[PDB]
């Protein structure tokens, strides 16, 4: 699922489910 | 950065990886 282009909600939610308990950071503009 | 390598192109894990804690 991840092999694709990921855009807002989705790139979020992709790295939601990847990361699992580690969290992650989103930096959009960086 | 996240968007240009994720939504303006296919993303990857390694990639996405980077950006878990």
């Amino acid at each position: 699922f991840v092999n694709q282009h990921l855009c807002g909600s989705h790139l979020v939610e992709a790295l939601y489910l990847v990361c699992g308990e580690r969290g992650f950071f989103y930096t959009p503009k960086a | 950065g996240i968007v240009e390598q994720c939504c303006a192109s296919v993303c990857s894990l390694y990639q996405l990886e980077n950006y878990c804690n």
